[PDB]
RNA sequence: UUUUUUUUUU
RNA sequence: GCCUCGAUAGCUCAGUUGGGAGAGCGUACGACUGAAGAUCGUAAGGUCACCAGUUCGAUCCUGGUUCGGGGCACCA
RNA sequence: GUGGCAGCCAAGCGUCCAUAGCGACGUUGCUUUUUGAUCCUUCGAUGUCGGCUCUUCCUAUCAUUGCGAAGCAGAAUUCGCCAAGCGUUGGAUUGUUCACCCACUAAUAGGGAACGUGAGCUGGGUUUAGACCGUCGUGAGACAGGUUAGUUUUACCCUACUGUUGACUUGUUAUUGCGAAAGUAAUCCUGCUUAGUACGAGAGGAACAGCGGGUUCAAACAUUUGGUUCAUAGACUUGAUCGACAGAUCAAUGGUCUGAAGCUACCAUUUGAGAGAUUAUAACUGAACGCCUCUAAGUUAGAAUCUCGCCUUGUCAAGGCGAAAAU
RNA sequence: UCUUAAGGUAGCCAAAUGCCUCGUCAUUUAAUUGUUGACGCGCAUGAAUGGAUUAACGAGAUUCCUACUGUCCCUAACUAC
RNA sequence: GCCUCUAGUCGAUAGAAUAAUGUAGGUAAGGGAAGUCGGCAAACUAGAUCCGUAACUUCGGGAAAAGGAUUGGCUCCAGUG
RNA sequence: GCCUAACUUCUCGCUCAUGAGACCCCAUAAAAGGUGUUGGUUGAUAUUGACAGCAAUCAACUAGCCCUGAAAAUGGAUGGCGCUUAAGCGAGAGACCUAUACUCC
RNA sequence: GGAAACUCUGGUGGAAGUCCGUAUCGGUUCUGACGUGCAAAUCGAUCGAUAGACUUGGGUAUAGGGGCGAAAGACUAAUCGA
RNA sequence: CACACCGCCCGUCGCUAUCCGGGACUGAACUGAUUCGAGAAGAGUGGGGACUGUGC
């Protein structure tokens, strides 16, 4: 993967995008991330995550679990020189091995996305 | 007491002081090292930063994601028109360092290489070089130059060609132009010796310098930006909004002992026009001056058929027209427009796969660079919008 | 004047 | 972390220069009663937390491991 | 002393086996990041905790480079050597240093610099005067017991440091150069392939080379995307004024929308690398010591170390040293 | 059983009052020396030295949710002086 | 509050320029307290008409609770002496 | 030896340390180690040929110098430079230098 | 509306140491400005009250171990645990 | 009371089982209504007029 602008720091609430019942994501932290002092954690599409339901079933809730950026509001730039965004922040809750705990996702889902993570492709209805 | 949480010190110390650049044109501080194989050539050049535009073309990465696809790439124009060669100097080793010999000027030197041993051209009397000159036409005067390059050939170990920019054909403001002493590459001292004084009064071409998908090197002085604090000079954290006496600065400046602020500390001081060497900078293109046929049309590709010279839409900002010849160099460039590169072959053996990778142009972007243009020509623009109230009254 | 208790089933 | 204290039968507690592992509850049986409960008697309950050492001889004394319980632990 | 750290002998542990790794009973040291002891300096005053910010230094080495040893068949792990070049984070509670937990990470090493750093900040704590509670006191009042609120002054001087001019001396004016000396910089990781190979009961599970990318750091730059608008640029609009329309003005930038230019963002883009001598170590030849032996003489390979290159400065007092022009 | 003039009653509580202490359990959080609710042999709570509540009110002390945001990630630009 | 009429003022040492630091104003992508002892500071809210409004309560309040819709110009219609 | 007035003066040894050592108080070092080298002590074997390989040797001790034990924070201290048949360590010899001391004026 | 007790609805009225807010009186936070100041206590924004236990002029009374105090040892002419 | 007063019998406390209540936590879940905001699709109307019959 390419780099991309990140504008998803740690505290962020993104939508939950699949249908685990979850409706919030909490980003606690972000995987790979090694940062410097007084740098928040950041999250583009095509990154894991440290997550929390803040929103949703209670079963889903008071727990941490790892989810995926599908979708951002901050605009990056694709190496064909175009700059996209979404409307809204989105991800999806899956296990420490990519697997995607729920089955269907709603909207599209970043071609940057889809190529790191097969399942979420999936899964994906559209991708953009 | 240690600090709590570590952190890497702000800044480079190894680019330190930050002071204003002795000098405005760029020194070369290393040539290339010779290699007494090859044939003759230049080993620098001398250019203008003109402006920066952007292009497609297609990349040829095998491997990589973008294998067979065609990306957008920023780039940097530098009119690089024919250098004219003024003189040829050398230089005998010593145990001190490589020293000067002696230098030969050409018979016929042109005013704007002349002018540049003055600060009050138009008010003096132009005396200079005219003795000189005289010498070249003189039995003694002949021997004297002749004895010189003999001296040349016999104890130098690096020759070194005086060049000097042409400024009448740009049609601009300054007449001064710039010298700069160039190491030739190739052949024995004596090959570089009969070679410069073949070519002396004669004019060089960057296209004879450099190859297209070249890894080069720009060597220059930086955009300057004046006095500046710490929080912009050097990129340290700025202090809490309740602070009392101003929050853009460095909060400690030493400990205790050594009772002195040592000189690794942030300091507020001048930022900009430093001079700079930036290495690695990839030729995409060599175009060919615009007032010529074979550049009449410098903008074009093989796959953009649209007659369109290299400048965009409206003109260079702030610099101009580009009409002598020009390279296209990947990515951005020392210091703002207009000012002075000087280019320099890579010193380093290139063996990464970039230095090699051939680059091909698909189209080159020519719209206005003031405001947001929409069009590449001017035909363009008038065949979109149609036809004018300034047409009308003109019919 | 003081005077509390009495295992389970049969 | 440091000062320590203790570890004994299924459970709870005694005990020793160091020279025997006791008591109770609990368990099995017997007596008693029409039959039980209760009560009595017997049988009983143990690697003395584990290891190494010192001793003629250690459950006890010294060191270590585990388990726990009580306290101590900037600063101006 | 206490705290911390490191040794010596081996009784034992380690299935057997004192020394892989430990090491009791004893014993020798080192350090001043603990706390004590003292009272030497300061009471015509050295601003007394912590955090924030920012440098540099030390290693008693957590990670990374090169290695040796295992109770080393490999993710992993342990011991040791040369090694401080370079990193050693985001947070919840607490004034807290500590502590504890959540998470990421190559790693979340320990320390110093007047317990670095208040004419650098803050003022949460401590640490006056107001006030409350508990205990104590007949009482005024006391309490390293708890609680709430409580003014943080001055640099224009010298030096240091940061940048900026710049004279005199080698005649003067410019031009073009050399390098002395000083600075110096890169860092860690992985997706694919190696390979489910090596390996061999399996379970499991690697590496070097190659390709593509990224983290931290650094130096630039504005073509594109983004931000900034007294460009007082264009449009609109509330209230009021100029008799009305039109044109404009004022409301300390009246307000809303768009907004070039310039400046600017890992919020866009570009660039970041080579030798030499060698350390530990592994070896060659080879005695001493007619055998052995990497060592004694002599030889090899050898690293995030060291020196240099590249890169920045180069008003340099044997007034640092050249070429060349006109005088 | 010793003992007082009486031996803390009704209530309330780790409280602005609890040293041990960051008490134990539950609640709030991904994570809590914080909040709130419980427990109470309470170093040293307690009844006009007033106890326990309490609507409305508060430039009073504290905790949380939402909205908001340059407080911050991480700084940048502009104006007046 | 903002603009204006009568009346009164242009008195605040001036000029050039717009570096750093500052004092006072104005904005900021994505995130939204992760900053900090602590949301300190700033931002958010707001006028008027219609609708709707909880726990609790000393029955008076809470209450502008919370929370929704509308709002300009022009041409008309109707009502109110 | 030069800073520094006075010898690179004379004799015999010992020491090589990948920063050795270098002069009262005094400006730290130990237990424990070395098949580095130099001397000694004791006990053995050896020319009726000692050990090694298919003409002296072996073993255990001892004590001089050197080495390991020996880690700290601004860059730094035998006083500095430097010194290696020394300009170091020990035993000595000639001469020489130098006080406000001693003799004389 | 009701058998009664009394209850309900719409107006009128204009109470309160009621509320928002200007003049005014204070002086919460910024721990802002300044801190050899405009100033020996001021300046800006933000704030408390604003028909009463209100804010005020003048005349009068209380004088130092005394006064006066909705109580801070506060004030008593920049002087107050005398 | 009738096992006949050596009768019968009541509460607290302690053990076990079981059912229920209160209860901080703006606790949680499911479901139905209503206001408001957005709003697919069809149908009505006003435009429109690709294409093709003779200005319509």
């Amino acid at each position: 993967k390419f780099r991309i602008s990140l504008g998803l720091p740690v505290g962020a609430v993104m939508n939950c995008a699949d249908n685990t019942g979850a409706k919030n994501l909490f980003v606690i932290s972000v995987y790979g991330i090694r940062g410097r002092l007084n740098r928040l954690p950041s999250a583009g599409v095509g990154d894991m995550f440290v997550c929390s339901v803040k929103k949703g079933k209670p079963e889903l809730r008071k727990k941490v679990l790892q989810g995926v950026v599908i979708r951002q509001r901050k605009q990056f730039r694709r190496k064909d020189g175009t700059f996209i965004y979404f409307e809204d922040n989105a991800g999806v809750i899956v296990n420490n091995k990519g697997e995607m705990k729920g089955s269907a996702i709603t909207g599209p889902v970043a071609k940057e996305c889809a190529d790191l993570w097969p399942r979420i492709a999936a899964n994906a209805g559209s991708i953009a | 007491s240690h600090r709590k949480f570590s952190a890497p010190r702000h800044g480079h110390m190894g680019f330190t002081p930050k002071k204003r650049s002795r000098t405005y044109r760029g020194r070369i501080k290393a040539f290339p090292k010779d290699d007494k194989s090859k044939p003759i050539h230049l080993t620098a050049f001398l250019g203008y930063k003109a402006g920066m535009t952007h292009i497609v073309r297609d990349v040829d990465k095998p491997g990589s994601k973008v294998n067979k696809k065609e990306v957008v790439e920023a780039v940097t124009i530098v009119e690089t028109p024919p250098m004219v060669i003024a003189g040829v100097t050398g230089y005998v080793d010593t145990p001190q360092g490589p020293r000067a010999l002696t230098t030969i000027w050409a018979e016929h030197l042109s005013e704007e290489a002349r002018r540049r041993f003055y600060s009050n051209w138009a008010k003096s009397k132009k005396k200079a070089f005219t003795k000189y000159a005289k010498k070249w036409q003189d039995e003694d005067g002949k021997k004297l130059i002749e004895a010189d390059f003999a001296k040349l050939k016999k104890y130098c170990s690096s020759i070194r060609v005086i060049a000097h920019t042409q400024m009448k054909i740009l049609r601009r403001r300054q007449k001064k132009a710039h010298l700069v002493e160039i190491q030739v590459n190739g052949g024995t001292i004596e090959q570089k010796v009969d070679w410069a004084r073949e070519h002396l009064e004669k004019q060089v071409q960057v296209d004879t310098v450099f190859a297209q998908d070249e890894m080069i090197d720009t060597i220059g002085v930086t955009r300057g930006h004046g006095f500046k604090g710490v929080t912009s000079r050097w990129h340290t954290k700025k202090l809490p909004r309740k602070t009392h006496k101003g929050l853009r600065k460095v909060a400690c400046i030493g400990a205790w002992h050594p009772s002195r602020v040592a000189f690794t500390v942030a300091r507020a001081g001048q930022k900009g026009f430093h001079h700079r060497t930036i290495i690695n900078n990839k030729i995409y293109r060599i175009g060919k001056s615009a007032l010529t046929e074979e550049g009449k049309n410098n903008g074009s590709t093989e796959f953009d058929l649209t007659q369109k010279t290299i400048t965009p839409m409206g003109g260079f900002p702030r610099y101009g027209i580009v009409n002598q010849d020009y390279i296209m160099l990947r990515g951005a460039v020392l210091g703002p427009k207009k000012r002075l590169i000087t280019l320099r072959k890579s010193l380093i053996t290139q063996t990464k796969r970039v230095a090699h990778e051939k680059i091909n142009l698909k189209w080159i972007d020519t719209s206005s660079k003031t405001g947001h243009g929409r069009f590449q020509t001017t035909a363009e623009k008038r065949a979109f919008m149609g036809k004018l109230k300034r047409d009308f009254l003109a019919e």
